DNA sequence: CTTGGCTGACGTCAGCCAAG
DNA sequence: CTTGGCTGACGTCAGCCAAG
């Protein structure tokens, strides 16, 4: 019941927390994606 | 007429709460699945960047 | 105490239903976000597939 | 349509969307190795 | 233009459980 | 051992709306 609370307030806060984490990592991998596409020019 | 209307709605309210319960469990289940797929795609895309950099 | 207990309970029932409604909308919102995030990661992975053959 | 009223319709929509993504997700993951081999071909 | 089928919202009873 | 705070599940009332 740790990852699955009883109170709805605890459930909402948990989903908010996870959403913040998932978005944070997503905004990192997609951020410096341009530097990767520039490395591609070296090949061709 | 009252007894009939009450019994019909009382029995039609139970199935309504059941469907909502299943719908909520569906969302929670779908959140968990999409969470795992998200984590995997991020981890692989991060590996695909390392592969060419 | 019954007249007080009922009043407190029926008042703690409205907020309970209100929090659940907020929780469901939260799940639906989180589902939509994880949808767009995953779809974006899929297309980007397919982009590096085409780019690097 | 996009936002149904009946719970049964909502569940059906969620399972439809889930099936489509999983089908698309398991295709991207399916042939990663083919892309992983391209690097060894380039290096 | 009605209706019947579902759902939203209500109040009440019952049960769980950390906090006394 | 109680209690009070929350939630599950019930039945009832009222309203929306595609199906007539």
């Amino acid at each position: 019941s740790a990852s699955n609370p009883r109170k709805f307030s605890e459930k909402i806060a948990l989903q908010k927390q996870r959403q913040a984490e998932e978005t944070a990592a997503f905004e990192e991998v997609m951020m410096d994606i341009g530097s990767t596409r520039l490395q591609a020019q070296k090949l061709r | 007429k009252r007894e009939v209307r009450l019994m019909k709605n009382r029995e039609a309210a139970r199935e309504c709460r059941r469907k909502k319960k299943e719908y909520v469990k569906c969302l929670e289940n779908r959140v968990a699945v999409l969470e795992n797929q998200n984590k995997t795609l991020i981890e692989e895309l991060k590996a695909l960047k390392d592969l060419y950099c």
